[PDB]
């Protein structure tokens, strides 16, 4: 139960970081298209 | 001819013709050059950058359409340097990123955004009137019907109470359907799957890892969210968790031949804790990542994993995925496989004929067969007829279609006739007579 709590906390901080990076890349992509149109 | 002496090299004859005889835009050149096993690096990637200055005409189109082995599309301009004029747009096309946002644009224009429930598809009101099994069917049907739409009516609203209507492995596949419901939505799908990654059930957590793999299948995202989430689970103590992480990586990184994903997976086949299911799913995932690449570490580690296994483990149903992972790594490759047939020859009877036919079938897929098929035919009716063990030529029929998938559609013109006056007309109990999958595999329309 302790191992799984440390594991799920490590996974969380990995997912929360990935979601931020995906959102930042998605915003950069969109900004290029919206500037071409 | 069947032998790769004119079949795979007569394709080079038309190559100059595009390159410098007719129009030089080379739009059709990429199509033609894909045919020679899609060699690409020495055949296409070296011979499409030249046009460049037809980026508005050919380059805008041929780059975006390309959906095969994907590193090369992201191997030029993209992260390579992007000095290539419009590098950043060419990389956004070859990566299939636009599937989700571009696919959802088409889905708005066709007015098909509204999610459909499995009962709309069944039409249970026109049906003239084991819950574990039923739920599982409706989870897969909801996944398939609402695939890449980012929205459903089953897992969105009350999805925790949907998952707990399934049992055991059914909860893994019900949680994985959320990935496949958002197929190609890499940016939005992770946020919907996140809620299951912290489950108190290994089946649900493994199914959520498999869902993360499914969502990335055929889309090369710059953030590598499949590799970055599945890596930590590949060697996990739990088996149920291993399966979801490894098959998730195999789906996320298919066709990429990513050394950093392969070096993480190859040790799992040799781990003392891996069941034959985990070893088979690992060889399968490596063969999907390295498909048609002839990767040496994938080849050697799978051959070794077959040679180190007992005849009692090679009789497990999951052992069939070892020579599949091996055959996928050499898919299309006709010349390269004699060494692998040679190495597999050392294995005993139950697995060797199955493994050799599966690797040979994967190498020379598509090419018309008139002489090797004769052997395949002679290796299709005359083994079990006069021996006690009634399983020797069954899979031979299975792969009969292989190498004759769509060979100018005249093979199919006869393949069914070949199977027409065949086993079903005079076959056996279950071994050969089970050519049913062959007919299905013959055509997909």
């Amino acid at each position: 139960d302790r191992l799984r709590q440390t594991e799920n906390r490590a996974t969380r901080c990995k997912v929360e970081r990935l979601q931020l990076l995906l959102q930042q890349k998605r915003l950069r992509r969109k900004a290029r298209r919206d500037a071409r149109g | 001819k069947v032998c790769l002496y004119l079949t795979s090299c007569v394709n080079y004859v038309p190559e100059p013709e595009n390159s410098a005889l007719l129009r030089c835009a080379l739009g059709v050149f990429r199509k033609f050059s894909r045919f020679p096993e899609a060699l690409r690096l020495a055949l296409m990637l070296n011979d499409m950058e030249l046009v460049e200055d037809i980026f508005t005409s050919c380059k805008d189109v041929v780059v975006q359409k390309q959906m095969a082995f994907m590193l090369g599309r992201h191997g030029v301009f993209l992260e390579l340097s992007e000095d290539v004029e419009e590098y950043e747009d060419l990389t956004e096309i070859m990566s299939n990123v636009q599937l989700n946002s571009n696919f959802l644009a088409l889905a708005r224009e066709l007015d098909i955004m509204e999610p459909k429930v499995p009962d709309d598809i069944y039409k249970t009101h026109l049906e003239n009137n084991d819950s574990a099994r039923m739920n599982l069917a409706s989870s897969f049907v909801n996944g398939f019907v609402n695939a890449a739409f980012g929205q459903d009516k089953l897992l969105t609203d009350d999805g925790n109470k949907w998952l707990y209507k399934n049992k055991d492995h059914g909860m893994l596949s019900a949680a994985a359907s959320l990935g496949m419901i958002l197929l190609w939505d890499v940016d939005g799908g992770l946020t919907q799957i996140d809620k299951y990654l912290y489950s108190s059930e290994d089946y649900i957590k493994s199914g959520a890892l498999l869902a993360c793999g499914i969502v990335n299948s055929g889309v090369r995202n710059e953030c590598d969210p499949a590799l970055a989430l599945l890596s930590d689970y590949v060697l996990h103590n739990s088996n149920t968790m291993r399966l979801g992480s490894i098959f998730g990586l195999g789906l996320a990184y298919a066709g990429s031949n990513r050394e950093d994903v392969l070096t993480l997976l190859l040790p799992v086949m040799g781990d003392s804790k891996s069941s034959m299911e985990v070893a088979g799913v690992t060889a399968l995932a490596c063969g999907m990542i390295a498909v048609g690449s002839c990767n040496g570490d994938v080849t050697s580690t799978i051959l070794q994993t077959i040679m180190e296994k007992s005849e009692t483990e090679l009789k497990d149903t999951y052992a069939r995925w070892l020579p599949l992972g091996l055959g996928l790594n050499h898919l299309g490759k006709g010349e390269a496989i004699e060494a692998i047939l040679a190495a597999l020859e050392v294995v005993s009877e139950p697995f060797r004929s199955f493994a050799n036919t599966l690797v040979d079938v994967c190498a020379y897929a598509g090419s018309g067969n008139v002489l090797k098929v004769q052997q395949l035919l002679h290796i299709c009716s005359e083994h079990f007829d006069s021996k006690e063990k009634e399983e020797d030529k069954d899979k031979k029929e299975k792969k009969d279609k292989d190498k004759k998938e769509a060979p100018a559609d005249m093979g199919a013109h006869q393949g069914v006739a070949v199977l027409g006056i065949a086993l079903i007309a005079m076959g056996e109990e279950i071994g050969a007579e089970m050519a049913l999958r062959t007919f299905g595999h013959l055509l997909r329309y």
